[PDB]
C-alpha cells in the first residue's frame, strides 16, 4: 500500500474528497534513488480529480490521505503502482515508487 | 638618429670595435666585439618602447611601408612624402577590430584627444 | 550503462573556526553544545528541495569541493563518512538517509533551534531539535583529527549559528555537564565564520585563487616536552646554580613590585607579596627548593636540549654590583637590590635561540602537569571547573603571555651568561612534515586545454599577494597534476619565494618578490622565448641574458599555470579588460605581445588539481606496476596478476597501491529475511566468490584483501585496519529499548597478517558475499576466518586489495568459483546472472588510487553572507541566489 511520511505539516483540517480537483507539484523517484518525473522541472502543477482513476490507484489513495499544503512522501508498492509490466522505457518491472508530492490547492 | 648614423658609417663601427677591444673595456659590467654589449645598440633597445608609444596603432602599416621604402632607401624627405600622401591609407582601423583594444588603451593615456 | 544527467543545486557549508578533538592527554574538553536557529527558508527555490542540514564534521577529510562529488552532487554535511549530518527527518552520514523520530518531526523550518551536541567521551553525537530529543545518535565514529560544527545550505536559506555567551545566547540550555562552544577557540585567533577548503575568494579587483590552507591536528593541542629525571648535577652547575637561584628569586620578587599591590609582610609569596630580597632561603622550603630547581632544572633543560655550559676568559671585575636606587627601596624584607647591573655584557641571539624553547619546556611542562591533574583549556576562567584560558602548548598561547615567559627566562639567562659560560643551542634538524602531505601542499591552477596557444606573443599577469612557495608560468597541456611545476619537461614557470626559474629542475633567476608584485609572464613564440617582468622590470638572469628560456620548441602548445602553496593567495589577471591589467602598457604592449584573454569575452575557464583521491585505471605504460591478464586453464581460473617491474634496483619504488576492480556487485533491494556443482543450488544461489593469491615474497602482513564501497577516498601511506571509516547510527524507539544499530563503513577488508619467516609459501584469501542476506565472509587458505560483515540493501561493493610491495610478484586476483558458489562475473554483469562459468571481460580492469586529478572550477560560485547579527542573536549565514549545474552521473561508480 501507500504510506504518509509528513515531510512538512500542512493544514490537517481540510482533505481532498470526491469530485474535487487537486493540484500537486510532484517530484518522483525510484527506490534506488533515480528520478523519473518532476512537475517542478516542467513548471506546471499537475491536476486530477479524486475519483475517475486518472493515475495509478496508489497515487490516488496517497494524495487522498494528505492534507492541504502538506508536502509528503508516498511509497507506492508495485501492486498499487504500475505493476509487473511497468511503464515501458521508464519504470522497470516490479519496481517500488517513491513520490515527493505536495498538495498545493484543492480546487 | 645617432644609431641610424652609426649603422651607415662602417668606419664608425670599426672604430667602436677597436676602442672596445684595445682599451680592455669589459662591455659586460657595462651591460650590468659583441655589438649587443656595445652601448650603441642598448640605448635604442631600451628607448624604443617610448618611440613606439609616440605612434598610435593606425601608423604601423606606414611604418612597414616606410620600412619598405627604406629598402629602396628613400630620403628622409622621400619617405616623409610617401607617407604624407598616404593619409587615407592609415586609419579606418575600425575595419580591423583587432586594433580596437590598442586604440582604446592609447586613448586612455594622459595624452589628450586626437591632437 | 548510459551516462545520466540532472539539474542539481549547489550546496555549500560554513563552519565557525572552532576546532576540538581528543587524544592521549590532550588539552581539550570533551562536551560541546551549539545551536542553529533557522530564521527563514524557502522550500523550493529551484527544482531541488532547498538543502539544509546541521551537524559536525572532521577536519581531515571534509572537503566538499563545489561541483559534483558522490551520488547526485550536493555533498553538504553528511554526504561522506567524515561528516555526520541531520535534517529534522533524517540522520545523514555516508550519503545515506536513515530516518529518525523526534516529537512532531518536520523538515527544517523557521524557528527551529537545532541543539546539536557531541560528547566524545564515547564517541557520540546527539541532537535536540526545538527542545525535543532526537531519537538517534551516531557512535563509534573515528577520532583522528578535529571536529568542527558545520551547517550546509543551498540557495535561499538563513540560519543563526548560536555559540553560547555573547555570540548567540542559547534559546535552549546545554544538558548537564555540557559546554558552550565559544570556549574552544584559541587565543591566537578570533571567532569568525569561514568556509571549508576554499580555492577561490572574490576580492577587490577580482578572484584570488587561494591555495591550500593549513589546519591544526588533534595532537598539536597536546604538549610533548623534555623531562626532568634524565639530568644530573654537573660540577660547575653545582658551583653556579646557587648564585643563579639567589639572583633570579629576587628578580622575580621585583618583577611584580608595587604592580598588583604594595608589599605587606603578612604574606611572603603566592599573592603578589614576596620581596624577600635579602633572604630567599627562609622562604618555604618547597618554594626555595623549587627556586633552586628553577635554576637547576633550567640548566638541566639546557643539557637535555643539549648545550655545553663551559666557562671562558674569567670575568671578575666589569663594574658589577646590585645598583642602589631610591625607588623600590623597601628595607622591609630585604634592602639588597635584586638586579646587579649587566651593561658590560649582553646576550647573543644564540642564547635567545635557546631562550624561546626554554620558555616552551617551561610552559608546556606546566600544562602537562595541569592536564594530568584534570584541568583543560578554555576561553573563560573557570577555577572550580578546573579549566583555564592558557592550557595550550607554547605554539597556540597568546603573544603577550609568551613574552612574559620569555621575560622570566630573559632575567634568568641574563643572570647566568655573564660568567663566561659557553651556552650554545645545538641546532635542530628539520625533516618531512608527514608522508601523506606530499601532494597536500600545492594546487596547480591552469586554464582549459582548449586555449592552447601555439603562436603569437601572449602575456598576462599574476599578482602574488603573499610571498610563499608560489610559481607562475606557461605549461604544456598534458600537465601532470601530481608532480610540482617544472620538475618535468611540461612546465616553464618562475618561483618567487626563492627566485628561481623552473624547468626540469631549478636555476637561479631574478630576485624574490614581495607582496603586491605583479609578475608579467610573456611568450614570444616566433622567437621561442619566455620573459618575466617582476613589477615592470624584466627579470634578468644571473647573466647577460634577458629571456628566461630560449629555444622553447612550439610543440603541442602552452597555456598559463600558477602553483600556489599553503596559505598562498594570488590573482590571475589574464585580462579580459586590458585596463584592469596594471603593467601591460609599461611592458608587453610596445613589443607585439597581446594579452592572453584579449577577446575571450566570457571568462577563461580554469582547472585546478583536486586532492580528492579517486580510483583511476592502471596506465598501460606505467613506470613500475604491470597488470597482466591471464586467461584460466582447466584448473586455474582467469586472473589479473599484478607484477612490480622495477623491484630491486634504482627507483625500485615502494608504496601502498590501493587497487580496485572496476565493476561492482550490488545487493538485492530486499533482503531474504522472511567436486561438481549441484544444479538446483548453483541455479538459485546468491553467494558469490573471488580470491586473491598473495605470492611468496609478499609478506601477508602487508596486504589488505576485501571490498570498498564506491566512496573510498583515503590514500593513507600508513594504512591499517584502524584507519578505516566507521560509524554506528544507533536509533532508539525511546530513551530505553533501542531497536536498531546499523554499522556503516567505507571499506570492508581483512589483513592477511592474521592468517599467517616462520613459513614461506603462496597464500590465498577468498571473499564470499551473500547478496540476498547481505552477510559477507572471508576464507583463508581453506579455513574460515572470524571476520564477517553485514551490509544493508542496495549496497555497492568494489573488490579491492591494498598491498605494500615487497617482491616483484605481489598479488593475483583470481576470479573463480567454488562448489555451489557462483563467481563474480555473475554479479557484475546482467547477461551472466545464470552462467556458472567464470568470466573476465575486458571491462573488468584493475584500477589503483590516484591521489590527485584535474577538475573544473565553476564559472559562477555561490555568494554567501556572514555577519554578527547582534550580541544576542549570534552569527548569521544567508544565501539567496539560485545556482544550478547539470551534473553527469556515471552509474557504476556512484559519481557525478
Amino acid at each position: 500500500g501507500v504510506e504518509i511520511e509528513t515531510i512538512s505539516p500542512g493544514d490537517g483540517r481540510t482533505f481532498p474528497k470526491k469530485g474535487q480537483t487537486c493540484v500537486v507539484h510532484y517530484t518522483g523517484m525510484l527506490q534506488n534513488g533515480k528520478k523519473f518525473d518532476s512537475s517542478r522541472d516542467r513548471n506546471k502543477p499537475f491536476k486530477f480529480r479524486i475519483g475517475k482513476q486518472e493515475v495509478i490507484k496508489g497515487f490516488e489513495e496517497g494524495a487522498a490521505q494528505m492534507s492541504l499544503g502538506q508536502r509528503a512522501k508516498l511509497t507506492c508498492t508495485p501492486d498499487v503502482a504500475y505493476g509487473a509490466t511497468g511503464h515501458p522505457g521508464v519504470i522497470p518491472p516490479n519496481a517500488t515508487l517513491i513520490f515527493d508530492v505536495e498538495l498545493l490547492n484543492l480546487e | 638618429e645617432i644609431f641610424i648614423y652609426w649603422s651607415k658609417s662602417h668606419n664608425f663601427k670599426r672604430e667602436e670595435q677597436n676602442f672596445v677591444v684595445q682599451n680592455e673595456i669589459n662591455n659586460m659590467s657595462f651591460l650590468t666585439y659583441s655589438v649587443q654589449t656595445s652601448l650603441i645598440v642598448a640605448t635604442l633597445k631600451k628607448m624604443l618602447p617610448i618611440g613606439l608609444n609616440m605612434c598610435a596603432p593606425t601608423d604601423q602599416d606606414l611604418i612597414m611601408l616606410a620600412k619598405t621604402r627604406y629598402a629602396l632607401k628613400d630620403t628622409d624627405e622621400e619617405v616623409r612624402e610617401f607617407l604624407q600622401n598616404n593619409l587615407h591609407l592609415q586609419g579606418k582601423v575600425e575595419g580591423s577590430p583587432s586594433l580596437r583594444w590598442q586604440m582604446a588603451l592609447y586613448r586612455g593615456l594622459p595624452g589628450r584627444e586626437e591632437d | 550503462l548510459l551516462l545520466q544527467t540532472n539539474l542539481i543545486n549547489y550546496v555549500t557549508s560554513i563552519r565557525p573556526n572552532i576546532f576540538v578533538g581528543r587524544a592521549e592527554g590532550s588539552t581539550q574538553y570533551g562536551k560541546w553544545y551549539f545551536e542553529v536557529m533557522v530564521d527563514e527558508v524557502v522550500p523550493f527555490l529551484t527544482a531541488q528541495a532547498t538543502h539544509l542540514r546541521v551537524g559536525w564534521a572532521l577536519t581531515e577529510g571534509y572537503s566538499p569541493y563545489p561541483g559534483g562529488g558522490e551520488g547526485w552532487g550536493g555533498n553538504g554535511v553528511g554526504d561522506d563518512l567524515y561528516s555526520y549530518g541531520f535534517d529534522g527527518l533524517h540522520l545523514w552520514t555516508g550519503h545515506v538517509a536513515r530516518p529518525v523520530t523526534s516529537p512532531g518531526q518536520h523538515l527544517l523550518a523557521p524557528e527551529d533551534v537545532v541543539s546539536c551536541c557531541l560528547d566524545l567521551s564515547v564517541p557520540s553525537i546527539s541532537f535536540r531539535i526545538n527542545g525535543c530529543p532526537v531519537q538517534g545518535v551516531f557512535e563509534a565514529f573515528n577520532l583522528d583529527g578535529l571536529f568542527f560544527p558545520v551547517v550546509s545550505f543551498s540557495a535561499g536559506v538563513k540560519v543563526r549559528f548560536l555559540l553560547g555567551g555573547r555570540h548567540g545566547e542559547f534559546k535552549f540550555l546545554p544538558p548537564p555537564g555540557y559546554a558552550p562552544c565559544h570556549e574552544a577557540v584559541l587565543p591566537r585567533e578570533r571567532l569568525r565564520l569561514e568556509p571549508i577548503k576554499e580555492y577561490r575568494r572574490e576580492g577587490p579587483r577580482g578572484p584570488h585563487l587561494v591555495g591550500p590552507s593549513r589546519c591544526l591536528s588533534h595532537t598539536d593541542f597536546v604538549p610533548c616536552p623534555v623531562d626532568t629525571v634524565q639530568i644530573v648535577l654537573p660540577p660547575h652547575l653545582e658551583r653556579i646554580r646557587e648564585k643563579l637561584a639567589e639572583n633570579i628569586h629576587e628578580l622575580w620578587a621585583l618583577t611584580r613590585i608595587e604592580q598588583g599591590w604594595t608589599y605587606g609582610p603578612v604574606r611572603d609569596d603566592n599573592k603578589r607579596l614576596h620581596p624577600c630580597l635579602v633572604n630567599f632561603h627562609s622562604l618555604p622550603e618547597p618554594e626555595r627548593n623549587y627556586n633552586l630547581q628553577m635554576s637547576g632544572e633550567t640548566l638541566k633543560t639546557l643539557l637535555a636540549l643539549g648545550c655545553h655550559v663551559g666557562m671562558a676568559d674569567e670575568k671578575a671585575e666589569d663594574n658589577l654590583k646590585k645598583t642602589k636606587l631610591p625607588k623600590t627601596y623597601m628595607m622591609s624584607n630585604g634592602y639588597k637590590p635584586a638586579p646587579l647591573d649587566l651593561s658590560h655584557v649582553r646576550l647573543t641571539p644564540a642564547q635567545t635561540t635557546l631562550v624561546d624553547r626554554l620558555a616552551e619546556n617551561g610552559h608546556n611542562v606546566w600544562a602537562r602537569d595541569r592536564v594530568a591533574q584534570g584541568w583543560s583549556y578554555s576561553a573563560v576562567q573557570d577555577i572550580p571547573a578546573r579549566r583555564n584560558p592558557r592550557l595550550v602548548p607554547y605554539r597556540l598561547l597568546d603573544e603577550a603571555t609568551k613574552r612574559s615567559n620569555r621575560d622570566s627566562l630573559c632575567q634568568a639567562v641574563r643572570t647566568l651568561l655573564g660568567y663566561g659560560y659557553n651556552i650554545e643551542p645545538p641546532d635542530q634538524e628539520p625533516s618531512q612534515v608527514e608522508n601523506q602531505s606530499r601532494w597536500d601542499r600545492v594546487r596547480i591552477f591552469r586554464a582549459e586545454k582548449s586555449y592552447t596557444v601555439q603562436s603569437g606573443r601572449w602575456y598576462f599577469e599574476f599578482e602574488a599577494v603573499t610571498t610563499g612557495e608560489m610559481r607562475v608560468g606557461w605549461a604544456r597541456p598534458e600537465l601532470r597534476p601530481d608532480v610540482e611545476l617544472g620538475a618535468d619537461e611540461l612546465a616553464y614557470v618562475f618561483n618567487g619565494h626563492r627566485g628561481q626559474r623552473w624547468h626540469l629542475g631549478s636555476e637561479p633567476f631574478g630576485r624574490p618578490w614581495q607582496s603586491g608584485d605583479v609578475v608579467g609572464c610573456m611568450i614570444d613564440l616566433t622567437e621561442n622565448t619566455i620573459i618575466f617582468t617582476l613589477n615592470g622590470e624584466v627579470l634578468m638572469s644571473d647573466s647577460g641574458s634577458e629571456t628566461a628560456f630560449r629555444e622553447i620548441e612550439i610543440g603541442d602548445g602552452f597555456l598559463p599555470v600558477c602553483s600556489l602553496g599553503p596559505g598562498q593567495v594570488g590573482h590571475l589577471n589574464l585580462g579580459q579588460d586590458v585596463s584592469s591589467l596594471r603593467f601591460f602598457a609599461i611592458c608587453g604592449l610596445q613589443e607585439g605581445f597581446e594579452p592572453f584573454a584579449i577577446n575571450m569575452q566570457r571568462p577563461v575557464t580554469t582547472w585546478f588539481s583536486k586532492s580528492l583521491p579517486q580510483f583511476e585505471p592502471v596506465p598501460p605504460e606505467h613506470p613500475h606496476y604491470e597488470v597482466a591478464r591471464m586467461d584460466g586453464t582447466v584448473d586455474t581460473p582467469p586472473c589479473l596478476r599484478l607484477a612490480h617491474r622495477t623491484w630491486g634496483s634504482q627507483n625500485s619504488l615502494v608504496e601502498m597501491l590501493f587497487l580496485r576492480l572496476s565493476l561492482p556487485v550490488q545487493f538485492h533491494q530486499h533482503f531474504r529475511c522472511t567436486n561438481r556443482d549441484d544444479p538446483e543450488i548453483i541455479l538459485n544461489t546468491t553467494t558469490y566468490y573471488y580470491s586473491v593469491r598473495v605470492f611468496a615474497g609478499q609478506e601477508p602482513s602487508c596486504v589488505w584483501v576485501g571490498w570498498v564501497t564506491p566512496d573510498y577516498h583515503q590514500h593513507d601511506m600508513n594504512f591499517d585496519l584502524s584507519k578505516v571509516r566507521a560509524v554506528t547510527v544507533t536509533m532508539g524507539d525511546e530513551q530505553g529499548n533501542v531497536h536498531s544499530s546499523l554499522k556503516c563503513s567505507n571499506c570492508y577488508m581483512v589483513w592477511g597478517g592474521d592468517f599467517v619467516r616462520i613459513s614461506h609459501t603462496d597464500l590465498v584469501i577468498g571473499c564470499l558475499v551473500d547478496l540476498a542476506t547481505g552477510l559477507m565472509t572471508f576464507t583463508a587458505n581453506g579455513k574460515e576466518s572470524n571476520t564477517f560483515f553485514q551490509v544493508e540493501p542496495n549496497t555497492k561493493l568494489f573488490p579491492a586489495v591494498f598491498v605494500l610491495p615487497t617482491h616483484q610478484n605481489v598479488i593475483q586476483f583470481e576470479l573463480g568459483k567454488q562448489k555451489n558458489i557462483m563467481p563474480l562475473s555473475a554479479a557484475m554483469f546482467l547477461s551472466e546472472r545464470k552462467n556458472p562459468a567464470p568470466q573476465c571481460p575486458p571491462r573488468l580492469e584493475v584500477q589503483m588510487l590516484m591521489p590527485v586529478s584535474w577538475s573544473r572550477m565553476p564559472n559562477h560560485f555561490l555568494q554567501v553572507e556572514t555577519r554578527r547579527a547582534g550580541e544576542r542573536l549570534g552569527w548569521a549565514v544567508q544565501c539567496q541566489d539560485p545556482l544550478t549545474m547539470m551534473a553527469l552521473h556515471i552509474p557504476e561508480e556512484n559519481r557525478c
